[PDB]
């Protein structure tokens, strides 16, 4: 019912219509999150490195 | 070869639409959880309308409206019919009722009006005539329960003096028709009625399962609508469909176009369709009231077959095709 | 004025830009050299539209974007194509090797190696901005990129611009247009881990605008370029606010202020009206009122979902084209006196409405027809939790017997992160439906 | 660009080694001199990802020719498109392995792999991005079997993060050379379960059936089997070699396609069945690609589908047909047959279309397949080894090369394993 905030311009125009009222983690642990992962693959690479020379 | 699964197997009613389903050779059933399916026979609880209409190449049904507990819960219903314009506030077919909380006021307001002017003052949940006396059910019980309006002057049958409610299966497809089923029951109580002392249980409440002279007047303690019929023309000069089904027509109409704007799959992705079993209580003047709406509904064991087939006919191979109606077409 | 920043990540990413700037040229009177006869400010200003575009001695108008893809094929595209001139080649980023559809793989293995380039890349834009707003980050949740670089990428941004916000418009995986089978694993995966980095998302799921191609543009088998230039409307008409003069959502800070009264519950649902075939021969043109309607019928909606049964808690609408005020509050009188709009109680029941005179712009030989008038409406409903229970559920199947696990932990991610993600899935289902019921 | 390194070993391995070569060359437009004479711009978007470009801008393969006896080789140098490899990636011995998996793997291999491997490594090197291998081999001789797997192992110690993928023929009593292939299959499928990412089981058991029954052959060729192999391999890398909407590798293969890493052997599936020389006239229609494809009797694995569950689907549809109503075919069979194919892989059927044909057809389906059923084909395999080896018969041939009756026991149980694993998933 009630029309508010009403702001005209030449490009168009806005307003608010109501109808009833109401009732971060750092870089270092970033780069330590990757540095852990690629570990984590060199390991899984030398394992199979050291099962192939088997 | 159309598809269906089978989420509720507690259901008597789609236990015997799964058997005829599959006794047409169009219809095979795949494990609960497979999602290829084109019709659902879902459960009753938790029922994942989310997960319908996104499997492309199929299209989708199932047996229940989303929304619709809204009728089918006693709470809601008592709210739905008192903020809704299409019903509230006092549409002459339901009885005065109130929402109770055990953790009530309005409930006070037209109970000091019921014992000062000496009328009627019996209520249900379970009955009695004290208000306060009833709260200790409410308070050791946990839930949220309604308080209505006892019907006091009900319509006794004789010889017997019994007390009755009737129910009406009411079946609404995927475009929405009406349609209510032309076989209702009267669930009847067996022992008469004593307006004495409400503590006399069986003889009030009308219940199948909690009448077990099971099987005195008639059969299973149900009276088909012909022998109603018959006696209501012997003993008061009138038929069924004046004198109660033309009101019994109009709730169940009433009921549910009031609610079609906010359960109705016309538009959506997935199609629904929904028995009900609305449950009626016919007074002194022959004047019907709602009690409830029940959203999971058992059928009498004489009219399993051709309700069921009627389900078919109607409901899924509507929407699904293969290779004297049953039911009457509440128009709107 | 405040610029604005645009990355586009990966294949759905960067096709979906291209639709955009496209688009944005057309309105602004840009033309396929970078050249703006409209500009009269020859060099620099402080206009609306540079919000999006910078400017050079020379006249040119470049988009202030990145585009980033592990890969070479789909940008290539970019550098050859009819836009050629537009972009600086220094916001062309491409690698060598893609994700193979693998979130891991995206975000640790192939990630870590050019994720420094992008943010200097990044960080030369931003040194061109004397009053940088934030980003626009637009992505697929499906591909390995889309989903695993964009989330290291947004992890980054919080750390290097922490005063500065985020949106996202991220493609939701749809079985008739995916690409792979593990996408719902990636889906997952990139909401938990970009979920605190995000201000607010709006998704697309390719579900809903497939139909709505199908459906209404009478295309029976819509390809990328169908899709993208309906996405690519959509987009425009959100961000009109930023490169146009108005009152309404001039800043993004603005978007979460309207569209987010709670952060994680950040997935606003977009509707669009009308969407009408160009190779239609009669047209009946539509109302404000009509059109208004059709905002609250689930076929017209960026995702499908019922919003009849969840709750609203803010609710934009943004037109475009030959609409009065007068004319919108009869619409929303008729609307709401006929259908299933509830807000939570702590919310007011109300829409903010901004109108743009200017009617929606469609690329010439498109495949959507000039309207007189058009809508785009913005709701954040209980009801988009929908799409995360279908999401979840796929997930739950496939993990359950660790199907494909094994391609993740390969590239270095544990088990465990699947279940953190997941598990912070299942908070966010929790979460709308506490404000739903 | 994403080069694919394709080795070919041994008699078997080379001469559909050379069918492939000759029938993908055909497809885009490269003629025996190795010149383009073709008429569409669609050949050559991703010729690389086969084709080096050499002075003159003429197209070669990216192909190594590996045998331990010169006789089949120079055959293919004799052959129709011989001239088009380069004649420094021939690399050939003298002895021959005999039909002996342990000649192959562990000593006339051995002196040979190097040499193998010097070239393939000049290939490598002039890669943009390398994305793997494809090795072309029978698992039931000597050389393409034992050596064609020491090659395998050695390519992954020096490429650990290359994609390796095989195109594997089982031996079949129906078409058998020696007694000993069972050995031979047993011991490489140990090899292949380790060291592959995608094997193509290409059945010779399935290819002599389907020349029988289907085709009404009643006598046929190492030739006639041939036929069907180049026409399966064609159409598995149809979404290689031509570009389309999914612009497919052999790593996103590899991901989508195998749940579990040792379950990587695919039953290919081609439709329409064509024998050679004759052209049938009659195009199929969408439906009928549809049920041709996934019939049994098109499988080039000799296992039943029905006896096990779909795990993943690919699907690559040639020609100029409607998508429109091979999206509706495709969802069409996983509907009517949801029983097939597992729960717990929602959206486990992908398709492709192409718009070139194969050469002779106008319209082509091929089926890539990871199904449970697979395990009927290891346990054949199985018994017959059982059936000689509960009596140590003919491993005399192999312990005279060093070999130990424990490797034998070994490579049995691991594909039994690989048997029960197949087995688990079938229930679940
Ligand atoms: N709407 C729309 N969706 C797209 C587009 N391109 C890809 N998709 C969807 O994106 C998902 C796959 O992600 P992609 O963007 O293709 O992959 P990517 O981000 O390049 O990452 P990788 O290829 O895995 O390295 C699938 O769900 C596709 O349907 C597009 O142009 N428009
Ligand atoms: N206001 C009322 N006045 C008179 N009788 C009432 C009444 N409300 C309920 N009853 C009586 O109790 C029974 C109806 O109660 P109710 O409908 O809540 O049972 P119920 O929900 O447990 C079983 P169903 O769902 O199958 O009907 C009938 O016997 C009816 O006479
Ligand atoms: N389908 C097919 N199978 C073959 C061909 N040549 C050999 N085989 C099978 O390969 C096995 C013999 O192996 P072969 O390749 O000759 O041994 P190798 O040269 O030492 O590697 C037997 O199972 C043969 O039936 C062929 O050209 N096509
Ligand atoms: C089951 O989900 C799949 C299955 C396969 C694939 C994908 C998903 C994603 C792209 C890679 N991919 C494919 N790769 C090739 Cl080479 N050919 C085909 C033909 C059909 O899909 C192919
Ligand atoms: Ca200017
Ligand atoms: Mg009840
Ligand atoms: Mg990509
Ligand atoms: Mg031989």
């Amino acid at each position: 019912m009630e029309v508010i905030e009403l702001n005209k311009c030449t490009s168009g125009q806005s307003f608010e219509v109501i109808l009833k009222p109401p009732s971060d983690p750092s870089l270092e642990e970033i780069q330590k999150k990757l540095e852990a992962a690629e570990e984590r693959r060199k390991y899984q690479e030398a394992e199979l490195l050291k099962h192939l020379a088997e | 070869m159309y598809t269906f699964v089978v989420r509720d197997e507690n259901s008597s009613v789609y236990a015997e639409v799964s058997r005829l389903l599959l006794a047409t050779g169009q219809w095979k059933r795949l494990r609960k959880d497979n999602p290829r399916f084109n019709l659902m026979l879902g459960e009753r609880n938790r029922l994942p309308f989310g997960r319908l209409g996104h499997e492309p190449g199929l299209v989708q049904l199932v047996n229940y409206y989303r929304g619709a507990d809204k009728l089918c819960r006693k709470a809601s219903l008592v709210k739905l019919i008192k903020t809704s314009p299409e019903l509230s506030e006092s549409c002459t077919w339901f009885p005065e009722s109130y929402v109770i909380y055990p953790t009530r006021e309005v409930f006070l307001a037209a109970y000091n009006r019921r014992r000062e002017g000496r009328e009627g003052n019996v209520w249900i949940a379970l009955i009695s005539s004290e208000a306060s006396e009833l709260l200790d059910f409410i308070d050791e019980q946990g839930q949220v329960h309604v308080i209505q309006k006892y019907l006091e002057k009900p319509l006794l049958l004789e010889p017997g003096h019994r007390k009755f409610d009737i129910r009406s299966w009411v079946l609404v497809d995927h475009l929405y028709n009406i349609y209510l089923y032309r076989e209702g029951v009267l669930r009847t109580s067996s022992e008469p009625y004593n307006s004495a002392n409400f503590q006399d249980k069986t003889c009030h409440l009308t219940n199948h399962c909690i009448q077990k002279n099971y099987g005195r007047y008639e059969e299973g303690n149900e009276m088909f609508f012909e022998e109603f019929n018959q006696y209501l023309m012997d003993a008061l000069n009138t038929t069924l469909e004046n004198s109660i089904l033309l009101q019994i027509k109009h709730i169940i109409r009433s009921c549910l176009m009031c609610i079609e704007p906010a359960i109705s799959t016309k538009h959506l992705h997935y199609q629904s369709f929904q028995l009900f079993g609305f449950d009626f209580m016919v007074d002194e003047e022959l004047k019907v009231w709602l009690i409830e709406v029940n959203g999971a509904p058992a059928c009498a064991q004489k009219l399993y077959a051709e309700l069921c087939q009627g389900i078919v006919d109607v409901a899924i191979s509507s929407v699904f095709p293969l290779a004297t109606s049953i039911f009457i077409k509440l128009h709107h | 004025m405040r610029e604005c920043i645009s990355i586009h990540v990966g294949q759905a990413g960067v096709q979906i830009g291209n639709a955009c700037w496209e688009l944005y040229c057309l309105e602004h009177g840009i033309q396929p050299d970078g050249q703006m006869p409209s500009d009269k400010t020859i060099g620099g200003g402080d206009d609306s539209f540079n919000t999006f575009f910078s400017e050079t001695g020379a006249g040119k108008h470049v988009p202030r974007a990145v585009f980033v893809d592990l890969e070479p094929t789909v940008i290539d595209e970019v550098r050859t194509g009819t836009y050629r001139q537009l972009f600086h080649p220094e916001q062309l980023i491409t690698g060598k090797e893609d994700a193979a559809n693998n979130y891991a793989r995206g975000h640790y293995t192939i990630g870590k190696e050019i994720i420094d380039l992008v943010l200097d890349r990044i960080r030369k834009l931003a040194d061109q901005c004397t009053g940088l707003q934030g980003f626009l980050v637009f992505h697929s949740f499906g591909g390995g990129t889309g989903s695993g670089f964009t989330s290291l990428l947004m992890e980054r941004l919080s750390v290097d611009y922490g005063k500065k916000s985020k949106l996202e418009f991220s493609i939701y995986p749809a079985p008739q247009v995916s690409t792979a089978v593990v996408e719902p694993y990636n889906s997952i995966l990139t909401t938990h881990t970009t979920l605190e980095h995000s201000d607010c998302a709006f998704m697309v799921d390719n579900e809903a605008i497939y139909d709505i191609c199908r459906r209404n543009l009478d295309i029976e088998r819509p390809t990328y370029t169908n899709l993208n230039r309906l996405i690519s409307q959509i987009v425009s008409s959100i961000t009109a606010s930023l490169r146009f003069d108005g009152a309404l959502n001039v800043d993004l800070t603005e978007f979460q202020t309207n569209l987010v009264p709670y952060p994680r519950i950040h997935f606003p649902l977009a509707t669009y009206a009308p969407v009408i075939s160009a190779e239609k021969a009669y047209h009946e043109q539509l109302s404000v009122a009509e059109i208004t309607n059709a905002c609250f019928e689930p076929a017209n909606q960026m995702v499908k979902c019922d919003p009849r049964h969840g709750k609203y808690m803010a609710c934009c609408l943004l037109y475009r084209g030959d609409v009065v005020p007068k004319d919108v509050n009869a619409a929303i009188a008729t609307i709401k006196t006929k259908r299933s709009i509830q807000f939570v109680d702590w919310c007011p029941t109300g829409f903010k409405v901004g109108i743009n005179y200017q009617p929606p712009t469609v690329v010439p030989g498109g495949d959507l027809a000039k309207v007189q008038r058009a809508v785009c409406m913005l709701s954040n409903t209980t009801a988009i939790a929908e799409a995360w229970a279908r999401l979840d559920h796929k997930f739950d199947l496939m993990y359950a017997k660790r199907a494909f696990v094994h391609w993740y932990v390969g590239e270095g991610m544990e088990e465990g992160e699947f279940s953190e993600a997941r598990e912070d899935m299942a908070a966010l289902e929790k979460d709308y439906e506490e404000v739903g019921v | 660009m994403r080069e694919i390194v394709h080795i070919q070993a041994g008699q078997c391995g080379n001469q559909i080694g050379a069918k492939f070569w000759e029938v993908i060359s055909d497809e885009h437009g490269i003629d025996p001199t190795g010149s383009y004479h073709g008429d569409s711009d669609l050949q050559l978007e991703r010729i690389n990802v086969y084709y080096n470009e050499a002075t003159g801008n003429k197209y070669v393969p990216r192909a190594i020719l590996v045998d331990l006896e010169p006789g089949t080789m120079d055959s293919v140098r004799s052959g129709p498109f011989g001239q088009i490899f380069r004649p420094d990636n021939f690399v050939f011995g003298q002895s021959g392995a005999g039909n002996n998996w342990a000649k192959g793997h562990y000593t006339e291999g051995a002196e040979l792999v190097d040499s193998v491997l010097d070239v393939v490594r000049k290939e490598s090197e002039s890669c943009d991005c390398l994305q793997g291998f494809q090795l072309t081999h029978s698992l039931g001789g000597g050389t393409g079997s034992g050596m064609g797997t020491l090659l395998i192992s050695k390519i992954r110690e020096e490429y650990p993060d290359r994609i390796m993928n095989t195109f594997s023929v089982m031996p079949s009593p129906k078409v058998s050379d020696t007694v000993v292939e069972p050995y031979n299959a047993t011991l490489s499928v140990h090899q292949l379960v380790e060291n592959t990412d995608e094997t193509y089981c290409i059945d010779n058991e399935a290819l002599y059936d389907i020349c029988f029954r289907t085709l009404k052959l009643t006598t046929p060729t190492y030739g006639d089997l041939n036929h069907l192999v180049s026409a399966t391999m064609s159409g598995v890398t149809t979404c290689l070699r031509f570009p389309g909407q999914l612009n497919a590798d052999l790593r996103k293969l590899a991901v989508n396609m195998v749940p579990f890493p040792r379950l990587h052997f695919f039953m290919p599936g081609f439709a329409p069945l064509t024998s050679r020389g004759s052209q049938q006239y009659r195009a199929l229609t969408v439906p009928e690609l549809t049920q041709q494809m996934f019939d049994s009797k098109n499988m080039m694995a000799a296992c039943d589908p029905r006896h096990g569950r779909y795990l993943t689907v690919a699907a690559i549809f040639r020609g100029r047909m409607s998508m429109k109503e091979v999206d509706e075919q495709m969802l069409n069979v996983q509907n009517k047959n949801s029983s097939y194919f597992v729960e717990w892989i929602p959206n486990n059927v992908k398709t492709a279309v192409c718009d070139i044909p194969p050469r002779g057809l106008k319209m082509s389906a091929t089926f890539i397949g990871n199904s449970t059923a697979i395990q009927e084909l290891f346990k054949r395999i199985s018994e017959q080894f059982t059936a000689m080896f509960r009596r140590k018969a003919f491993l005399h041939w192999y312990t005279g090369e060093g070999m130990d009756e424990m490797e034998f026991t070994e490579a049995e149980s691991n594909m039994n394993d690989l048997v029960s694993e197949y087995q688990q998933y079938q229930d679940a």
